[PDB]
């Protein structure tokens, strides 16, 4: 599933991401935009053997276990496959963990969102 | 987004055979592995067999490999478990499960995201 910006904004809001850890909703939508272009099925394999999964491109070395990544911490305590769900719940719950333990974790966020009017990402949306 | 419905279970005599079927419906394209997990009463579950729909590669628990065969019918999004030379040790609840991409240990239930109700298989 490739989310629409607003649909994702609404879903993220529904998942309490708005101002989660002080990060306004647009941060998360923006992060998702640049991480996966809102594609819940996005996967990016890294040379380190880890893979970034889902709408928030959560890495399998630290956050989820995909069973093929060495040094798997699985801090989100989830199989990476959970991150490929069409609903964003697992990704959001993990993202909440990632941000709990700053959104810089998403190089994409720090680089394409941080420092911009991230709230622009939730404008026009029925929230 | 995926529903798994098993059927084909039942009680058979040692040496007998049963063919479990698991029909997947829904977002079948999101399935990377369709597997069978079994669990005896009060015992830990065990990955029995799994197959990746796209490439058809099958995986088997050593205890059933060369005995059981798993087959996938992508046309019907149904995975089957041909249980040949059944033994008492095969008695258990057999669960169909589907794992999306992101889980690469076929016989490890951890990354399976969808589960069937589990069909009982009893071997006497």
């Amino acid at each position: 599933k490739v989310f629409g910006r607003c649909e994702l904004a609404a879903a993220m809001k529904r998942h309490g991401l708005d101002n989660y850890r002080g990060y306004s909703l647009g941060n998360w939508v923006c992060a998702a935009k640049f991480e996966s272009n809102f594609n819940t099925q996005a996967t990016n394999r890294n040379t380190d053997g880890s893979t970034d999964y889902g709408i928030l491109q959560i890495n399998s070395r630290w956050w989820c276990n995909d069973g093929r990544t060495p040094g798997s911490r699985n801090l989100c305590n989830i199989p990476c496959s959970a991150l490929l769900s069409s609903d964003i719940t697992a990704s959001v719950n993990c993202a909440k963990k990632i941000v709990s333990d700053g959104m810089n974790a998403w190089v994409a966020w720090r680089n394409r969102c941080k420092g911009t009017d991230v709230q622009a990402w939730i404008r026009g949306c029925r929230l | 987004d995926v529903q798994l419905v098993e059927s084909g279970g039942g009680s058979v005599q040692a040496g007998g055979s049963l063919r479990l079927s698991c029909a997947a419906s829904g977002y079948i394209a999101s399935i990377n592995y369709l597997g069978w997990f079994r669990q005896a009463p009060g015992k830990e579950r065990e990955g029995v067999a799994a197959v990746s729909p796209a490439g058809g590669t099958p995986y088997y628990a050593d205890s059933v490999k060369g005995r059981f065969t798993v087959s996938l019918d992508n046309a019907e999004n149904t995975v089957y478990l041909q249980m040949n030379s059944l033994k008492p040790e095969d008695t258990a609840l057999y669960y169909c499960a589907a794992a999306r991409q992101g889980w690469y240990i076929p016989l490890n239930s951890y990354g399976y995201n969808y589960w069937g109700q589990g069909t009982q298989v009893t071997v006497s």
